[PDB]
């Protein structure tokens, strides 16, 4: 029933005749249509709460219901495309407007209904069973990833009658027919989903597939498994863009979806003109790194609406292209934000605040965000497995870890990663406390690497007790001396330096040092050990420290440059390399 | 069945046109979408009712809604076949197996024990931990929680408990415990699936799980079931009933989100002014039965936020729960095995395990040395650590190293290692002789002629 | 001269001592409970104001 | 004319008999006396309708009183020949200059800037005062805080900012069409805003500027819609007229007072120390309207400024345009109590578009280095000063005391400029090496080679 509003307080409206429509549906309010949605309801009349300016919105007004919740197209045309929180493409809007601002009440298409598309049936044909999320076809959208799998939309299942396949079509048009226990159903290429339900699967599984970050320290030290959760700090000036943006594109993950909730706006201008500049790497070079991957982005003069339900709608999306068997991720920046703009949400709301202003659904909000991601098997005959891995950001207004937000960041994802300005403004590579880093996920991701008996685990356990030996050895030289300490201190300070000069520090500027492979990372830390051992070996066999460090010298410029020379099929010549440090400690028995 | 609904408003509902309603009555809630809910009746007004959904009000018609009123209040399918079956929260298998046979539907509320017919905790049992043991001793049928931290081994020591629980008890008929979850982790549900089957106690056990992506009603009415469930397990199956129960902070969250969404008047930190009852509900159900064998020993497992014992979720847990044991995140960054910290845990009768005819008569005596000797020991550390080592006496020093030997060696020992109660009490013997003869004023002549060698 | 320093020394170094680990951690603690208290009173004052 | 209105509850007063009324419409009230009293609907029902009247509803009776309903919203006058006109909260004439002829009339809401859209900030700013531009660097599409204190001379910084703007870029080698500067008062004594429409007319800024004057006396309306008429005066000027472009906003807090009482004005319950829940995305509609357009020459910066209650940096406000705008500006009450010119702590002062805002074709390529190697010569100097005074000057060491001189100089002439004192960002870093020069050449170890060999001479 069409609804009329009676009343008008704010932001929000109240509108009779709405009987019909539901609790948290969207709407469309006054002549202009300007989007909305329904908070509560009494009776005929349904209280909701507008998103945008209530400026212009009249009695005697006509008040259109959409009859459902806030949803998302999945499907082809949705790559490639930016979007905003209400998910409407902004360079469509100043192409088609021709306007540098958004006007109030304007509405635009998530996907583009006027693009064409080459569709075609992979695995389907007339008569065969299917369900939700089993293919019924292909049809190529980006340049770089293979076609786009349009499967069968969810709560349908019967046989397929009249197939459209193949042929050229857009995405208001049906590709298929399919015949229900409800008779005659109509099916298209894309498929609308709800952004407040996660995108369905067949089977739920834990993840024992590691993915891969690029970065030695952070694959070596909190390592990320596909699926996995990890979180950071969202300092500002902290060089967090250029860890995000070497994470998004040496990530083994087919595609990346980025959700924004807000920030300064010469942040965000930066972000999305940086955005295209990226190429891939895989088949030489495709087409741009926002071709394979989704950007959402909300600036700080966006809606609370659009910001705190922007992650639902980004995972959404994540779990879509996840739907299709393909492992993606989903990366939230400035997550605090989204939290502050859930607390005027609580405050729009009329709920009471539970502490320090945060809501009563914060932590199942919370909870509920963390748990959409995973790897796992997708619904339908096809049967593909897929994974979500979630990476978030936390950027607290005092910086206190006493915060909800910090509390419910560090509590929802196992692992967390801190990010510290002075490790930053050590002029050294990104920046990582070595003393708070921890995670959970070390003994799947340990037992896992082991099948392919790439063990990182060890080197890693020794390089952190070293560390941790090391730490006291720092706390003992600011305390006593430098000169005060035994031949095995030194050794294990050298070996501290060592570490964090040519293994820790990564430059991304460079070719070889942007992106360190598997095989690198594990022979970087099995010459280290090496060097380690060939040192503590030669420290009891009664050879000098000055000797050693001078005769070692060459060992360590051979070792230093195990960072470099590109590619790594010839990994075996790091190998010798170590022999030769095996040398040296022959070197050390002699003189 | 009433099709009769007036308002919405949040995650509530509200109907007209019926009577006689019950208070926290089965209702089964028919949505326009075919979508069937359970929920239960909160409160009921003359010709007017007020009920609260379960799976939410989100998606559903005013004028298209069917509601249809049992009348009788909550019930459950209590069963005996439930041993060695998975349940939901919500009460639908989580084994994917067939309908359940119900051999008797019992209002899952639970029953207040009475106090002429309580018994109290008697016996003993070996947990396989040493604090567990000596310093704290753990009746069978009584009540003691768990203090933990987020990010600490709180899943390990709990999966540690459970296995080591049964296997130790038989050296003092296999004991049968109780897994519950409310709103917890996948991860950890992963972890603590993996332990129920490395224990193998999963079939002779039940277990209600309630995933976080699930309903905060359905997490909190999962401690409702399993409380029927071990009932019904030490009264009408008449055998040991174990209670575990996880992710309590959870449920507690949950519980203020649900007193704030109705508008309620909070209580202490935007808690429940209730609360206190409201745990005490499911607390003061554990003991013992006169003439009725068997016993209900209540192992509750909390996390305390942001690892501040200070908070309000611990403090209600004390006021509640008679006794805890407390982990701190101090030892938990000591590299060593989980951290049980011994002043702040403690239980509340030691003393009924103790004593001749038990166990032996110099337990209490050494745990009340070795608490002393501990406690001298911090101390004479927190001293060591402001003046310096060399301002500090001999005692000092000596309780410093005897503390540090207890918690290397005593409080250090495994997962997957469980220490006999002999084996505790000789450890124990052992770490009493590295303190001197003057050291402990808390023992007796007799027993410290016996336990030095 | 020397030997009046190294006490005057090590009296400086038990006042660092004193000011690291006792009236930083009495302070720090002192002004969380007092944050603590401060923030559920005005919560409480809050709650009122909204009923 | 409505003689219907049902009740009147302080400045508040509702009204019964509407039809398709809308939200924020002006409506003409005529009081009993025949007083003439503006007002804004607050809200609008299917019964009645609720507005606000500025003048109050003193002394108007309801049965004699009559409501005129205009039927639009809250606009503005945009014109291309604006500036130099001075106006006031409700738009009417404040210096009793003329009534300025408008090109086109806009909304007061306005739009936001689309993301795609948005451009980056490229040209820097020069702010001209030797604390300012120097320390932490301003560009163009950056939002740069200004935290001021009680008893702290904002308005006279807020009008030697004013003056040293206008000859911001006479360097740039855009310069026939004058650089727009927008002044908006909310809630300021007499005194100020005397002195600072005096000191307008006297720098001669005035006639290429515009000026939006809203005092305590003046409802709490009109000084929370001036800063969204001044907003829309520089969008107006920006993405039409594409012109240069600098708003600036004084008290803050006033307007955050102001802004509470307009929450209260629809009688919801306040948040934490009486402040909205909203205030967030108030701020949030405000700061977001500076920035530089993609294919537009023109670009417009602002400059907030806003007083921290009781001397503390805790108070909301602060917290809130913390996160939001990027960098702050501080003030010291020593230095300030010290007898010497504008006291902002080169600590406390940040900005993070500092980077775009310097270098080769912005400013120099001596910036940076010799801005953080005073900063840290400031704070060096300012352990030393500590260390100094507790063991004495006999203890002090040669970087010790390099760091003193360096401090004390840095204090007494570096920081030191003036109140109508403008200094060129040559002259600034020409006196930065000036007194740079009394350390050595292995004093600075924040100098790079190349530069240092570039430059002193």
């Amino acid at each position: 029933e069409y609804g009329a509003i009676y009343s008008v307080s704010g932001p929000v409206v109240i509108a009779e005749n709405m009987i019909g429509c539901a609790m948290y549906e969207l709407v469309k309010v006054g002549h202009d249509n300007l989007v909305g949605e329904v908070i509560r309801i009494d009776g005929d009349k349904a209280t909701i709460q507008v998103y945008e300016e209530t400026a212009g919105l009249t009695v005697g007004d006509p008040v259109l219901r959409t009859g459902k919740p806030l949803s998302v197209e999945l499907g082809p045309g949705l790559m490639e495309t930016i979007y905003d929180g209400i998910q409407r493409p902004l360079k469509a809007i100043k192409e088609e407007s021709q306007s540098i601002y958004i006007p109030r009440g304007i509405d635009t298409p998530a996907l583009d209904r006027t693009i064409k598309w080459q569709f075609t049936p992979g695995k389907f044909q007339v008569g065969d069973h299917i369900s939700g999320g089993d293919i019924y076809g292909s049809v190529f959208e980006n340049s770089l990833i293979s076609s786009h799998k349009i499967l069968l939309p969810p709560r349908s299942r019967g046989t397929i009658t009249w197939i459209a396949p193949a042929g050229e079509y857009t995405l208001d048009e049906k590709i298929l027919e399919v015949e229900f226990d409800g008779k005659k159903s109509d099916f298209t290429l894309y498929h609308t989903w709800p952004v407040r339900v996660p995108r369905p699967v067949t089977e739920k599984l834990s993840a024992d597939y590691p993915l891969l970050t690029g970065q030695r320290v952070l694959d070596a030290l909190f390592p990320c498994v596909q699926g996995g959760t990890t979180c950071i700090p969202g300092a500002f000036g902290c060089g967090k863009t250029v860890i995000s943006q070497s994470l998004s594109k040496y990530s083994n993950s087919d595609a990346i979806i980025y959700v924004g909730c807000g920030e300064r706006g010469n942040e965000m201008a930066e972000v999305l003109m940086e955005f295209p500049e990226l190429y891939t790497e895989m088949s030489g070079t495709k087409e741009p790194i926002m071709k394979r991957t989704t950007l959402v982005a909300n600036t700080s003069n966006m809606p609370v609406a659009a910001r705190e339900a922007s992650i639902y709608t980004g995972i959404t999306l994540a779990e879509y292209f996840r739907d299709q068997g393909k492992n993606v991720s989903m990366i939230a920046d400035s997550s605090s934000r989204w939290a502050e703009a859930l607390r005027e949400i609580s405050g729009r709301l009329g709920e009471m605040p539970a502490d320090q202003g945060f809501p009563a659904y914060l932590g199942a909000k919370l909870a509920s965000f963390y748990e959409r991601a995973g790897k796992a098997v997708a619904l339908g005959s096809p049967d593909r497995t897929g994974s979500v891995s979630i990476v978030a950001a936390v950027s607290p207004a005092g910086g206190d870890f006493s915060d909800p937000v910090t509390t419910a960041t560090l509590g929802i994802t196992q692992v967390f990663w801190g990010l510290d300005k002075k490790l930053a403004q050590r002029k050294h590579f990104p920046s990582i406390n070595t003393s708070v880093s921890y995670s959970k996920y070390t003994n799947v991701l340990n037992k896992f690497y082991d099948s392919n008996y790439p063990e990182f685990p060890v080197l890693r356990d020794r390089m952190k007790e070293i560390l941790s030996n090391a730490e006291e050895l720092e706390q003992v030289v600011q305390l006593v001396g430098k000169s005060a300490l035994s031949d095995s201190d030194k050794i294990t300070l050298d070996v501290a330096t060592l570490i964090k000069e040519d293994f820790l520090q990564q430059n991304g500027y460079s070719t070889y040092d942007a992106f360190c492979p598997i095989w690198k990372t594990f022979d970087m830390m099995r010459a280290f050990i090496s060097y380690h051992d060939e040192a503590q070996k030669a420290v009891a066999n009664g050879a000098n420290w000055s000797k050693l460090a001078d005769s070692t010298g060459d060992v360590k410029h051979a070792v230093s440059s195990s960072k470099f020379f590109e590619p790594s099929r010839g990994e075996k010549e790091v190998h010798g390399e170590f022999e030769k440090l095996l040398s040296t400690m022959q070197e050390r028995f002699a003189e | 069945n009433y099709n009769t609904v007036s308002g919405v408003n949040g995650p509530l509902v509200i109907l007209e046109k019926v009577k006689f309603p019950r208070y926290n009555e089965i209702v089964n809630l028919t949505l326009p979408d075919g979508t069937v809910r359970q929920g239960q009746v909160l409160e009921i007004r003359g010709d007017r009712a007020i009920v609260q959904v379960f799976e939410g009000t989100s998606g559903i018609d005013v004028k298209k809604t069917t509601v249809e009123f049992t009348g009788e209040s909550l019930r459950i399918p209590v069963s005996e076949d439930m041993l060695g079956r998975i349940f939901d929260g919500s009460g639908r298998p989580i084994d994917n197996g067939p309908k359940v046979f119900a051999e008797d539907y019992l209002d899952i509320n639970g029953s207040p024990i009475n106090p002429y017919a309580r018994i109290y905790p008697e016996e003993m049992i070996s947990t396989g931990v040493s604090a567990i043991d000596t310093m704290n001793s753990i009746a069978r049928g009584q009540k003691i929680p768990i203090f933990s931290a987020s990010g600490l081994p709180h899943n390990e020591i709990a999966a540690q408990i459970c296995r080591q629980a049964g296997l130790v008890r038989p050296t003092k008929e296999n004991f049968s415990i109780v897994f519950a979850a409310m709103g917890v982790n996948l991860e950890t549900a992963r972890f603590f699936k993996q332990d129920f089957e490395e224990n193998g106690s999963l079939e002779r056990t039940s277990l209600f799980l309630n995933l976080a992506n699930d309903p905060t009603i359905e997490r909190i009415i999962t401690p409702r079931l399993a409380l029927t469930t071990a009932e019904y397990l030490a009264y009408q199956t008449e055998r040991h009933v174990l209670t575990i129960l996880t992710d309590m902070s959870s449920y507690a969250d949950a519980l203020r989100e649900v007193s704030a969404a109705r508008e309620e008047v909070p209580g202490r930190r935007g808690y429940p002014g209730y609360m206190y009852t409201d745990l005490s509900t499911i607390y003061e159900r554990a003991g013992r039965v006169e003439g009725r064998n068997g016993s209900i020993t209540q192992i509750p497992i909390l996390t305390m936020p942001n690892d501040d014992i200070t908070h309000p979720i611990p403090d209600l847990t004390g006021y509640i729960t008679e006794g805890q044991i407390f982990v701190d995140r101090q030892l938990h960054n000591k590299g060593i095995y989980p951290p049980i910290n011994v002043l702040p845990s403690l239980s509340r009768l030691m003393k009924s395990a103790i004593g001749e005819g038990m166990t032996r008569k110099d337990h209490g005596d050494v745990s009340n040395q070795l608490y002393a000797k501990y406690a001298i020991g911090k101390d004479a550390a927190a001293m060591k650590a402001v003046v310096g080592e060399e301002a500090l006496s001999i005692e000092d020093k000596l309780s410093l190293e005897f503390l540090e030997k207890f918690e290397k060696t005593f409080i250090t020992q495994g997962a997957y290692e469980d220490r006999t109660v002999f084996e505790s009490l000789d450890q124990a013997w052992s770490l009493l002789r590295i303190y001197p003869k003057e050291m402990l004023n808390r023992i007796s002549p007799k027993i410290l002629d016996e336990f030095y060698d | 001269a020397f030997i009046i320093l190294d006490e005057v020394i090590k009296v400086t170094n038990r006042r660092v001592n004193a000011i690291e680990h006792v009236i930083i951690p009495r302070t720090e603690n002192t002004i969380a409970y007092i944050n603590s208290e401060l923030d559920e009173l005005d919560r409480e004052e809050f709650y009122r104001l909204k009923k």
